[PDB]
RNA sequence: AUCGAGAGGA
């Protein structure tokens, strides 16, 4: 499914709101400030992930490998570069109950690969 | 090169000693005051606007320079003389220096007829001076020079003398400013709230708090609002953004959402956009803001102007208050919204209110600056009125007469004298407890009071969260020293190496960031903020950077080289969120730490070598800091630091814990404060015991100060024979406990002997007490002055006479001299007269107003001092001396929370004795140990036995693996004693051996201020209060004890109705009234003529006598005052 | 402030030993050996000499009240 | 003497 992003008008740079064209029976995205309209390409207007199945690997950034206060391990080598050392840490993010899961990051500079066991 | 472990315990303590040679214990007070005088006063004077006044001629009156001379005093003749602090203490003067300001008045009328007149050094006020500060006459003086001036060289200073009273400013905690803090209140309409107490760099107004909240779920989604200052209605964030000139939704989300690939943030901001679509231009948004405000202008023009002024001045002043700053303010408000969304999306943690990285300590300097801003503003106002009333007449005026200097002088003096921190008129809005009377009971109490912090949460509050010992207090606040009463956790104490930052300007840092590859916030495009790292300086988002790591490396190198970045500047890199926050402001508590290389200290052996010869090569602490070997780390930068508790942690281990440390503790024992640093083996006690000792070291007797012979303190206790502890910690070398100790090493036996030490009591040796054991002298000072306020009535010191004086007690006045003052060396008993003062009447033409002794004292007059007070009438101080020999009921304590009163005193033949005839000085009960778990008491006793038998001083420093109980026992077994400190004792009464071998040895005991003779009190028909005819309150008033509500309830449960009536009616306030039997209202009785009548009912026969408490009669009359008719109906 | 006259515990005279104790200490005795030289064998009297702080020397840094 | 504030004790 995936989320749906906001899209803005091409004239007033205000957000385009959803609207339906009965004549063609087709979804349109129209600005309620100017008189711009656009043919939608997703057909989905709203998405709620109640389960919150978020891949926290996307929230991690490689720069965290520079943190002296994070633990490092030599037991989980990097699959992308083969570096031995890697920092690991827990989710520590709200809305995540099973947050004892460990996320690893490669400490090699300019690799910054992130993964999970 | 490397310091090996075997040398480490020396090296670290050498380093610590260097610190205390450089800084001292009251460095925060002195540095705060020095910054206030050097910078804050000048900034406050210059930041005031020039007062332009005109009817025509006009005058600006610009203040340009300040001059603070040394403290001086002006006599009645007016001769300025340098005033010494001891003279201020004795004469009840205020140790203040005059502040002169240069004023420039230029006349501008017309025709370019301009001429400037400059009044150099216009006396603008008097500022009280902190002792031992740069502007103190005791500055830079040697110990010989201080002793020449009758000053103690060990006196730390750090306090003011206001009217002879030593006042100490307590550091006040407050939430840090210019920082966004996202909290979540459980019981509120908002789910999340992001607040920012914003305040411009050079303070001129209070903190303007701005909130950016999210409405709790349950229209369609979660709406973001903004509670702007001076506006009593929530305002949507989009409206605020449009009012700042950002009308397009794309621009607003460019400022709020920096990563457009994230639909979660987008959908969570979408409700706010959907709620603000009808408003789409800047003027309409400003009109909406003005309309939602509490002063809605009928015309939209003034509404828009008011909204403009609010959004430019009151909204986020720290971002900038000038015009054209709307871009910076928009970026910052978008950052606030971003932080709120990150909290609501769970991507960031809520901020902790208790984190000391989020707090600031308002010290003497920044507090006196708040006072000085208010007082200088009031002064400029008064000058404006005075000059206006003259130029309205079209003539010149004298600014010297316009400047009524009493504003600044009396304001600072009043505020420091009372503690009510604020204007004297706003005596209830003002916050008390600042500026307390310095505690001079013992040197530890003085040091701790000078290192005292205060959390103004309010003692009434019963939420334990602010009282809890937060994790972040480590190294900054003593974990132990805190009052155990109603202010647990609120009143705190600095740790020994804790340094509160004094403040610095961010200008050099900002300039270097400009020269460096940082990009300003107005010059960037928002698309760059995604991957870039934000840079905040003192809360202001100033720009962004691309490689934060090597930026942090550069900045840390710069700070460690004492380059443009000064040592107290905090530089935190948050990595997961890409902020780099730099702080230079004041109030940041920090502590020094040893920097660590790859896995090595930078403190090599050469530094220890140069520190050992500190007194020859002038290699000091500052050279250690300048070498890049030591660093001050604040609470907020500790979050990014990986500490080593000892260099042993830097060793490569079979399983490495960290292997990437960045700093090291100089010594862990520096987490303790002044009073906890006296506890020996505090890591072998239960922590409440350490807290109770930290409180009880402050009531311990000793020698509170070396120059006690010249001080006329109201109360002072000096121990005859203070001793340094046989078992000491390495921190007391800097507390000067060895030079001014507060106890005696007592041979204490923990035993059950006769039962007179049960339940926290002690048996003392009467023979030891006869030899001066724990004997003290109590000095009490009485002050008096003869006031010639007016010719109506004048007081005068003179030996009263029975024929002229009226209110002359039956006590004899023969001890007085013709001058009316008793002489030193005269033995004075209770109720005796020490000063004969008589006041002229309007037993004729003069009444007796003599000063008696505080009753039941029985001392000897130590000395009498006569001088003139500020206004200049005769002023007397009499110090009376009373020897306090310890007795049954006097409170004693060890350094482990083991307090108790003397149960009984036995002579040396009555006490139990060892085979070599050693009797204990004190016997304490074994039952005081097990529940309390004060094993430090036992280890100290054993170590003290070893120390006394070996001829050394035991090392009881808290965390010392080179000293454990087995080593001490092995040492003690070498001196012919049982290795565990037990001995066979013999019964003193019968001489038989005691079956159980007793644990006996030297322990450091303290005699506490709480002697029974100052507490014993009795009453039998004494004086009564005026309003309700009940016994007075207090020993000093000869008052009665309160039979309270709980006593009433207890006696009701007992069923003792006559005893209850005796206590609550007959022993307190018996009274009689006459009541009308018809209306039940108190009648008029005339018992001499026997005529009783009620004016109400116009009867004089149906009156009844009623025996009621006087308080009940007073209650009924105060109800009749309220138009209530309490009718006592006797039928 | 000044060396006590007697030991608080036993009553042995220690008042005449403070000056000798200091003279032995400047003679490069250890505190234990100095206390042994003065005949303080019970750890109570060793406590008296070893834990004494001569504050009177600091009180004599102030000029008296009369010249 | 009154009122307030502060510091303490249990
Ligand atoms: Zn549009
Ligand atoms: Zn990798
Ligand atoms: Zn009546
Ligand atoms: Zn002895």
């Amino acid at each position: 499914p995936g989320f749906v992003g906001i899209r803005f008008c091409q004239e007033c740079n205000n957000m385009l709101y959803p609207k339906e064209d009965k004549e063609n029976r087709i979804l349109l995205y129209a600005c309620r400030n100017c008189d711009y309209q656009q043919e939608a390409d997703n057909s989905c207007i709203y998405v709620n992930k109640i389960t919150h199945e978020v891949d926290e690997l996307t929230q991690i950034i490689a720069d965290v490998s520079q943190d002296p206060t994070l633990p490092r391990t030599e037991d989980h080598p990097c699959q992308k570069c083969g570096h031995k050392e890697a920092v690991f840490f827990q989710s520590h993010s709200a809305r995540a109950e099973d947050a004892m899961r460990l996320y690893y990051v490669c400490t090699a500079p300019h690799c910054g690969h992130r993964w999970t066991e | 090169d490397e310091i090996t472990p075997d040398l480490w315990q020396e090296a670290c303590w050498i380093v610590i000693s260097s610190y205390f040679d450089e800084k001292g214990l009251v460095r925060q007070q002195l540095d705060s005051f020095d910054e206030f005088i050097q910078m804050s006063v000048q900034r406050i004077v210059e930041d005031a606007p020039p007062i332009d006044l005109q009817a025509p001629p006009r005058y600006l009156l610009k203040f340009e320079q300040i001059y603070l001379s040394k403290p001086t005093h002006w006599e009645r003749d007016g001769a300025p003389s340098p005033m010494m602090p001891n003279e201020a203490r004795l004469r009840n003067l205020t140790y203040s220096a005059p502040l002169y300001v240069d004023i420039t008045k230029t006349v501008i009328k017309e025709g370019e007829e301009q001429l400037q007149t400059q009044h150099q050094k216009t006396f603008i006020g008097k500022i009280p001076i902190m002792l031992r500060s740069t502007y103190c006459l005791l500055n830079g003086l040697t110990d010989r020079d201080l002793c020449e001036l009758n000053e103690c060289p060990l006196d730390p200073g750090g306090y003011f003398i206001i009217n002879g009273s030593e006042k100490v400013l307590i550091a006040q905690e407050k939430m840090a400013t210019n920082t966004v803090y996202v909290f979540a209140k459980k019981d509120s309409k908002y789910a999340y709230t992001g607040e920012c107490r914003s305040c411009l760099e050079n303070s001129s107004r209070p903190t303007s708090t701005i909130w950016v909240s999210m409405l709790a779920r349950g229209a369609i989604g979660q709406r973001i609002v903004a509670t702007l200052p001076y506006i009593k209605q929530e305002v949507p964030i989009i409206i605020v953004f449009r009012a700042l000139g950002f009308v397009s939704d794309r621009d607003i989300l460019e400022h709020i959402i920096y990563d457009f690939e994230d639909p979660e943030m987008m959908e969570m901001v979408k409700p706010s956009l959907d709620e603000a679509f009808v408003i789409q231009e800047q003027n309409v948004a400003l009109n909406f803001i003005g309309s939602r405000g509490a002063k809605p202008g009928v015309t939209k023009e003034k509404r828009i102007k008011y909204a403009k002024e609010v959004l430019q001045k009151e909204m986020l002043p720290h971002v900038g208050v000038s015009d054209f700053c709307e871009t910076k303010k928009a970026y910052f408000l978008g950052y606030m919204v971003h932080r709120l969304l990150l909290a609501a999306l769970g991507r960031r943690e809520l901020d902790d209110r208790d984190h000391y990285g989020n707090k600031r300590l308002d010290l003497a300097g920044p507090l006196l600056a708040f006072l000085f801003r208010g007082m200088f503003k009031n002064l400029l106002k008064e000058v404006r009125i005075y000059a206006q009333k003259f130029i309205d007449r079209g003539k010149d005026f004298n600014l010297e007469l316009a400047i009524k200097t009493r504003i600044i002088s009396d304001g600072l003096k009043y505020s420091l004298a009372t503690g009510n921190w604020g204007d004297q008129k706003k005596a209830h809005q003002a916050r008390a407890g600042v500026s307390q009377v310095l505690n001079r009971l013992t040197f530890a109490s003085t040091l701790s009071h000078l290192r005292r912090l205060n959390s103004p949460i309010g003692r009434d509050g019963k939420l334990a969260k602010p009282r809890q010992l937060h994790n972040t207090l480590w190294g900054m606040v003593c974990p132990a020293e805190t009052p155990e009463g109603h202010a647990v956790g609120l009143v705190k104490n600095l740790a020994l190496m804790a340094y509160i930052s004094v403040g610095s300007q961010p200008s050099p840092i900002l300039e270097f960031l400009e020269e460096w590859s940082m990009e300003n916030l107005e010059e960037i495009s928002p698309a760059a903020i995604a991957d870039a790292t934000k840079i905040f300086v003192n809360g202001c988002w100033v720009g962004i950077h691309k490689d934060p790591e090597q930026l942090m490396n550069t900045l840390r190198k710069l700070r460690r080289q004492m380059d443009i970045i000064v040592s107290e500047v905090s530089m935190i890199r948050d990595i997961r969120e890409r902020e780099i926050r730099i702080y230079t402001d004041a109030g940041r508590i920090c502590r020094p730490l040893l920097i660590v290389e790859k896995q090595k200290l930078l403190l090599k052996k050469r530094h220890i070598d140069q520190l050992k010869e500190r007194e020859y090569n002038n290699y000091s602490w500052q050279d250690l800091v300048a070498s890049g070997v030591v660093e001050y780390i604040d609470t907020l930068e500790e979050e990014t630091v990986m500490l080593a508790m000892t260099p042993d942690d830097l060793q490569e281990k079979e399983v490495a814990y960290c292997s990437t440390y960045t700093h090291c503790e100089i010594h862990p024992s520096m987490i303790l404060g002044v009073c906890a640093s006296i506890i020996p083996f505090p890591d072998h006690n239960q922590s409440p015991r350490n807290t109770y000792q930290s409180a009880m070291g402050k009531q311990a007797m000793g020698v509170y100060i070396t120059n006690f012979h010249v001080r006329m303190d109201t109360l002072a206790h000096v121990l005859y024979y203070p001793q340094k502890p046989l078992v000491t910690t390495r921190s007391m070398e800097y507390l000067r406990f060895r030079e001014l100790p507060a106890g005696i090493n007592s041979i204490v036996a923990i035993a059950s002997y006769t039962g007179y030490n049960q339940e926290d009591s002690v048996i003392m040796n009467r023979s030891a007490v006869d030899r001066g054991f724990f004997r003290s002298v109590f000095y009490r000072s009485y002050k008096e002055q003869e006031s010639k306020k007016g010719f109506d009535q004048e007081e005068v010191f003179e030996k009263p006479t029975r024929e002229t004086c009226q209110g002359m007690r039956h006590a004899i006045y023969d001890k007085l001299d013709d001058d009316g003052l008793i002489a030193p060396g005269v033995r004075v008993s209770g109720d005796d007269v020490i000063i004969g003062k008589t006041v002229t009447l309007p037993r004729y033409t003069k009444r007796d107003c003599s000063t008696f002794l505080r009753t039941s004292e029985t001392g000897i007059v130590d000395q009498v001092m006569v001088t003139l007070n500020q206004e200049g009438y005769k002023f007397c101080k009499i110090r009376v001396r009373s020897v306090r020999i310890p007795q049954i009921g006097d409170k004693f304590a060890s350094r482990h929370g083991q307090k108790g009163t003397c149960g009984i005193q036995y002579r040396q033949e009555d006490m139990p004795f060892t085979c070599e005839g050693i009797t204990p000085d004190i016997i304490i009960n074994p039952h005081a140990i097990p529940s309390r778990m004060t094993i430090g008491h036992l280890i100290e006793c054993l170590q003290g036995k070893v120390s006394a038998n070996k001829g050394e001083i035991g090392d009881a420093t808290p965390f010392n693996d080179a000293v454990n109980v087995q080593k001490i026992s092995n040492l003690l077994s070498d001196y012919g004693y049982h290795l565990r400190g037990n001995e066979v004792l013999y019964n003193g009464f019968t001489g038989r051996k005691i079956t159980s071998q007793i644990f006996i040895g030297p322990t450091y005991y303290q005699r506490l201020k709480h002697m029974v003779d100052d507490k014993i009190h009795s009453r039998a028909r004494g004086p009564i209060q005026i309003l309700n005819r009940q016994p007075m309150e207090g020993r000093s008033r000869d008052g009665g004890l309160r039979f309270g509500e709980m006593e009433r309830d207890c006696q009701i449960a007992h069923g003792a109705a006559q005893f209850l009536r005796e206590r609550l009616f007959e022993a307190s306030d018996p009274y009689q009234v006459h009541v009308c039997n018809l209306c039940g209202i108190m009648a008029i009785a005339n018992t001499r003529t026997h005529t009783y009548e009620c004016r109400g009912c116009r009867n004089k026969t149906q009156i009844s006598l009623v025996r009621m408490p006087y308080a009940c009669k007073l209650l009924f009359q105060e109800l009749m005052s309220m138009s209530i008719a309490p009718r006592m109906m006797s039928v | 402030m000044i060396i006590p006259v007697r030991c608080f515990t036993c009553g042995k005279i220690v008042g005449n030993k403070w000056e000798a104790y200091l003279g032995l200490l400047q003679a490069e005795y250890t505190e234990g050996d100095a206390l042994d030289a003065l005949g303080l064998k019970r750890y109570c009297c060793r406590r008296m000499l070893l834990a004494h702080v001569d504050l009177i020397e600091k009180l004599l840094n102030y000029a008296p009240l009369e010249k």
